């Protein structure tokens, strides 16, 4: 659980982190609460539910 | 229509939105689309009195046909790279638009013209909001039903001589889209200072080395950054103006900026040289030091000649380069 993140994690957290902020701004009650996910090397916003 | 939605938002009145539905060019008719959208503007927005006053207040200057007037068929139709450094604070948004459209109108009389490239810079909060209304009006004017995009130049055939055109609208929206790789979320601040330099960054990245042959300069809003003298000076600096570039400054309001511009362009080499230096000692501070105005200072050795003048509207041409 300890130590510096690996190359991929550094990328994954930084990129999903930026999208999380975007997902907040890009929100309305009509658009469901997401989980910032990764699929085919593409960041995707899946529903938390 | 997508534009009409963003308009109602940016505090723009119903007038503009409404116009984009009463706007229709007849593809069949002998009268060119640019002239059709040109008349439709004066008809809907009533630019009849404002143009009369824009003429009257400038000593009956033919604001109407400024190029047609000074140039001849060849000279006008030979100009191929135009940069219009903003809209004039003294005129309404439609009159500015109408003027833009009218410039292209004059530049495309003949059918024996090498393609035109017109760039229009909307550099402040007041004008930027109308860029998409301006691009829609141009998409019609040039008749891009030849074969619109969120970002990108409008191509078509324009004027009486069906001249090939490529209209480039440079603005902050386009700048914000570019920086974020066209990401949906563009709601972040950009200052008009930041803006001038990203324009310069794009020109330096785009590999543009085709020279400006007609410079339209006016009384832009946000004088602090969007200054005419400071605008001219930077283009002088960067080797961006053609050896025989024409420079048209147009407005109604006369101010210190106008006197200075006039005294620089119209001034003897010693004068020009001292101005560049006086500004440098007077305005440069260690905080200020990095500004584009401290790097791209002008070239006193560029010589101009008065080619036309009617109180507050003038054409000067680059006469020679001292070295």
């Amino acid at each position: 659980r300890g130590g510096a993140p690996c190359a991929f994690d550094r990328f994954l957290a930084t990129v999903q982190g930026v999208d999380a902020v975007r997902a907040v701004l890009e929100s309305t009650p009509a658009i469901p609460s997401p989980v910032i996910s990764i699929l085919e090397n593409k960041i995707v916003r899946q529903p938390l539910v | 229509d997508s534009i009409i939605r963003d308009l109602e938002r940016e505090n723009v009145g119903p007038e503009f939105g409404e116009f984009l539905n009463t706007l229709q060019t007849d593809l069949n008719s002998e009268k060119p689309p640019i002239e059709q959208v040109k008349s439709q503007l004066e008809t809907h927005f009533n630019l009849a009195h404002e143009t009369q006053e824009f003429s009257r207040k400038n000593d009956n200057a033919p604001v109407d046909k400024l190029l047609t007037n000074y140039y001849n068929n060849y000279e006008v139709n030979v100009l191929e790279f135009v940069l219009q450094m903003g809209f004039s604070r003294d005129l309404s948004i439609p009159l500015n638009v109408w003027f833009v459209l009218d410039m292209i109108s004059q530049l495309s009389t003949s059918k024996q013209d090498l393609p035109l490239d017109y760039y229009l810079v909307l550099n402040n909060s007041q004008t930027g909001k109308y860029s998409d209304f301006v691009r829609y009006l141009i998409y019609e004017a040039v008749g891009a039903e030849i074969h619109l995009a969120n970002r990108g130049p409008i191509r078509g055939n324009v004027g009486a001589g069906d001249r090939k055109i490529t209209f480039h609208l440079l603005c902050k929206k386009t700048a914000r889209m570019i920086l974020v790789g066209d990401d949906r979320e563009t709601d972040f601040e950009m200052s008009d200072r930041s803006f001038v330099t990203l324009l310069l960054d794009y020109y330096q990245r785009v590999g543009t080395t085709k020279k400006i042959d007609l410079l339209l300069l006016t009384n832009n809003f946000d004088t602090n950054m969007n200054n005419k003298l400071q605008q001219l000076k930077i283009l002088e600096s960067l080797n961006m103006l053609k050896s025989n570039c024409y420079v048209l400054d147009y407005q109604i309001t006369v101010d210190q900026v106008t006197a200075n511009f006039n005294s620089y362009v119209e001034g003897i080499p010693a004068f020009r040289r001292h101005e560049i230096a006086n500004f440098l000692k007077k305005r440069k501070t260690p905080k200020n030091a990095d500004e584009l105005i401290f790097k791209y200072v002008g070239r006193w050795n560029i010589c101009y000649q008065k080619k036309f003048h009617q109180g507050n509207i003038s054409i000067h041409q680059i006469s020679g380069y001292l070295d």
